């Protein structure tokens, strides 16, 4: 699977870059033109309203935890 | 088909008789090909007039460059012009030896 | 070779025109959305546009006896005489 | 109708290009058109020859002004080479 | 080691494809008289360029709907003076 | 009376091509004929101004002419 | 840059738009009609540099 | 010099160490994507820090968005935990940073096509597929990504003094191919 | 609209580094229509 921008920074996966910071549109375009030049060896290494999925009616906001789990 | 008749009719107003068919044929199709190079120009002035019809102006300038392009003949003023400045020139000078004929 | 030769080809090299003004033309030419790869084709072909449009204003310049910086009739000559040559539509 | 048997070898010419290309099936006449074509760029090229050398006070064309006549006429003479050592070891005359 | 004027030194060798009784008359027509095969030979194999270059260019467009020439693919050949 | 200068055309004529034995008449004919073509572009520009049905000529008119004969890009 | 006279040139443009029905026009268009203008005799120049390699024939090469 | 390359991204991985329903884990749990038939992942996001991982069935679990290592640590700990809040008996296996990728800018322009022609056998440059220079440093072994701006992104580290290393080393090569 | 990326441009191939502004309104106006009648030729096919 394409992970060209997971090295580069906040993508899901399916190829959408997210950033803190912001780089130039260059990196994300010419990123999935980079998924064939040399970058797919560290790809390997690191391997619309009707799309959004199913979840449970009680599902919790898992997104905040302040807890420490053990090492 | 009807396209035949048609130019059967044309040549019936010409007046002479013995011809070829693929001769009509092609100049059938050649002739509907200008027509359609009419309308190109018809869609080209119907763009810059910024109209979706096709005026009779827009048949009335077309015809006038197409008829500038290639329907070209010799003006009788420029041949009275040309009629006159030959004409006016009246040398005719004659030597000895005649066979040398050029000088390019 | 020359330092003024170092920063001119590195300014050849890197320019290229804003995808944004690329974009706003050819959507407001065509009317609908078109892709990003036909935003690079176009600044492609419109930078080699410029480029033969600058060679042929220093051909003109320089067989004018004149010195660059390039007029507006070296530049308009120049297109001028890419259009007679037969080598742009 | 005697004419047209050179208009037919020219046919046949064509047909020999698109074999060597490898063309299946053709409209038949964009190839009675093509060869129209053919004739027509063969008598621009002779015109053109004649307009160039007549501009001499000798009639005789050289190698130089038909090759002037064909970088006239928007063709790129290096890739004749090659394109003899495309045809000539595979197309039969 | 200035190929081109090598060619022509060449030109003498080759034999075409089209025949140059036939090439000959149709400049006959267009009133080109060599007693040289040589332009002859010339003239014929650059025609063969010329339809070699639009059947090619019909051949690329070809691939876009075993090979067939179309209209559509004679649309790109119309460039020179269609 | 005239639109052209000698000086020009004669700038244009040995930019190009300066070491020709070139002779002076051939170029105030070439400027008699281009002069012609001056009217005839004038002549073309009036038709194509007189097509919007407007009174100032423009862009447009002009470059449709240019598409007649050279297809220019500005 | 002024390749043909403007101002004359321009009189008999408005004088033959006038006469056809056209009261004015716009500058720098009217000069690109100048501009195409002096490009059509480079075009007649470029026939000029053919007729000189025309003079260059090498007769004795 | 006095530029310091700051950290974009560090990617990890770690193993939970048991056997996961992906299915249970996308019902039950918020912000969480799972696609099977494209993909075989979760693929889900916190906010602090700004991260995103990647659950595989089998355990294993690889993480982004971290711009250093306490925060992928933590960051993984936390997917981790909502890994074990859902029932399942997590543990925190073989933690390792995988890959690193920093950005900097030398303030200059930089000849990259005299760059390829002198470094060929390190780099390589074609203008219309990819305007920037991809120079494949061995010695530490990182790819680097050369602009116009100045800037340089810095990518295949596993530690942070291989990207200080690699652009100390370019560096004066840089100095050497300056726009003045 | 490219007045400073076309001057990046105009400098590139040979021309000065501080250009007429005159010539760069006017190779701005030669990108506009050529990306223009490009775009009329590319619909058209």
């Amino acid at each position: 699977f394409s992970l060209a921008g997971f090295l580069f920074g906040n993508i899901n996966g399916a190829g959408q870059l997210e950033g803190e910071s912001v780089l130039d549109d260059e990196c994300k375009k010419h990123l999935a033109g980079l998924g064939a030049l040399g970058l797919g060896s560290l790809i390997t290494e690191l391997t619309n309203d009707e799309g959004w999925v199913r979840s449970t009616e009680d599902a919790v906001d898992y997104s905040d935890i302040n807890e420490v789990a053990e090492d | 088909p009807k396209d035949a008749q048609m130019m059967a009719q044309i040549l019936k107003d010409m007046g002479i008789t013995e011809y070829e068919p693929r001769v009509i044929n092609q100049m059938l199709e050649f002739a509907f090909r200008y027509v359609t190079t009419i309308l190109d120009d018809a869609k080209i002035y119907s763009s810059h007039a910024k109209k979706a019809t096709v005026d009779a102006d827009d048949v009335r300038l077309a015809i006038q460059c197409r008829a500038d392009q290639s329907f070209t003949s010799p003006p009788p003023r420029d041949f009275l012009l040309d009629i006159a400045r030959q004409r006016n020139q009246t040398p005719l000078p004659l030597i000895k030896p005649x066979x040398x004929x050029x000088x390019x | 070779f020359s330092e003024e030769q170092l920063n001119r080809y590195e300014m050849y090299r890197r320019s290229a025109f804003p995808k944004a003004a690329i974009k706003r033309l050819i959507q407001s030419i065509t009317g609908t959305s078109v892709s990003q790869n036909v935003v690079i084709a176009m600044s492609g072909i419109s930078k080699v546009f410029v480029g033969e449009v600058v060679e042929e204003a220093l051909d003109v310049c320089e067989k004018w006896g004149e010195m660059p910086p390039l007029q507006p009739k070296h530049m308009r000559e120049a297109v001028r005489r890419l259009k007679s040559k037969g080598q742009i539509p | 109708m005697c004419e047209s048997y050179s208009r037919s070898l020219l046919r046949v010419s064509v047909a020999q290009i698109c074999q060597a290309l490898g063309w299946d099936s053709v409209q038949l006449s964009a190839c009675h058109l093509l060869t129209d074509v053919l004739q027509r760029y063969l008598q621009q090229l002779g015109r053109g020859c004649h307009r160039y050398s007549e501009l001499y006070g000798r009639t005789d064309p050289i190698l130089d002004d038909v090759g002037e006549a064909f970088q006239l006429m928007g063709v790129s003479l290096h890739e004749l080479e090659d394109y003899i050592h495309n045809i000539e070891p595979v197309t039969f005359p | 080691s200035t190929p081109l004027v090598d060619f022509l030194m060449q030109l003498e060798d080759y034999t075409p494809t089209i025949p140059d009784a036939v090439t000959g008359y149709y400049l006959n027509r267009a009133g080109f008289e060599a007693s040289d095969p040589r332009i002859i030979r010339l003239i014929s194999l650059a025609a063969q360029k010329f339809i070699s270059d639009i059947a090619n260019d019909a051949l690329q467009h070809c691939k876009m709907k075993k090979y067939t020439l179309t209209m559509e693919d004679l649309t790109p050949a119309l460039s020179e003076y269609g | 009376n005239q639109v052209l200068t000698k000086k020009k055309l004669q700038d244009l004529v040995r930019e190009v091509d300066p070491n020709e034995q070139l002779d002076e008449d051939v170029e105030e004919m070439l400027l008699q004929i281009a002069d012609d073509f001056i009217e005839s572009v004038v002549t073309a520009a009036c038709q194509l101004a007189r097509h919007r049905k407007s009174s100032t000529l423009e862009v447009k008119d002009v470059q449709l002419h240019l598409e007649r004969q050279w297809n220019m890009w500005i | 840059e002024t390749f043909l006279l403007q101002a004359p040139l321009q009189r008999r443009i408005l004088e033959i738009g006038k006469k056809h029905g056209i009261t004015e026009l716009h500058p720098d268009v009217v000069s690109y009609v100048s501009h195409a203008t002096q490009q059509r005799l480079q075009n007649l120049v470029e026939k000029i540099s053919e007729t000189a390699q025309q003079k260059n024939f090498s007769y004795k090469d | 010099s006095g530029i310091v390359p700051q950290l974009q991204n560090i990617v990890s991985t770690v193993n939970l160490g048991c056997k996961l329903d992906l299915k249970t884990i996308a019902l039950r749990a918020r912000n969480a994507e799972y696609n099977p038939k494209r993909f075989a992942a979760v693929i889900m996001r916190i906010r602090e820090p700004r991260t995103t991982a990647l659950i595989f069935s089998s355990g294993k679990m690889v993480c982004t968005g971290a711009k250093s290592e306490e925060q992928s640590r933590l960051a993984a700990r936390k997917y981790a935990r909502v890994v074990q809040k859902l029932g399942f008996p997590a543990k925190f296996l073989d933690f390792k940073i995988q890959n690193m990728v920093g950005s900097c800018d030398v303030k200059f322009p930089i000849r990259l096509e005299g760059l390829v022609l002198t470094h060929q056998q390190f780099s390589s440059y074609e203008p219309e597929l990819f305007p920037g220079l991809i120079y494949r440093m061995i010695k530490p072994r990182i790819v680097l990504l050369i602009f116009v701006s100045g800037k340089v992104v810095l990518t295949g580290a596993k530690v942070r003094a291989e990207i200080y290393e690699a652009f100390e080393n370019i560096y004066p090569i840089l100095k050497g191919f300056r726009k003045t | 609209l490219f007045s400073k990326e076309l001057r990046c441009m105009m400098y590139g191939f040979g021309d000065d580094q501080n250009p007429y502004t005159e010539s760069v309104d006017i190779l701005e106006d030669l990108v506009i229509e050529f990306i223009t009648e490009m775009t009329h030729k590319a619909m058209s096919i």
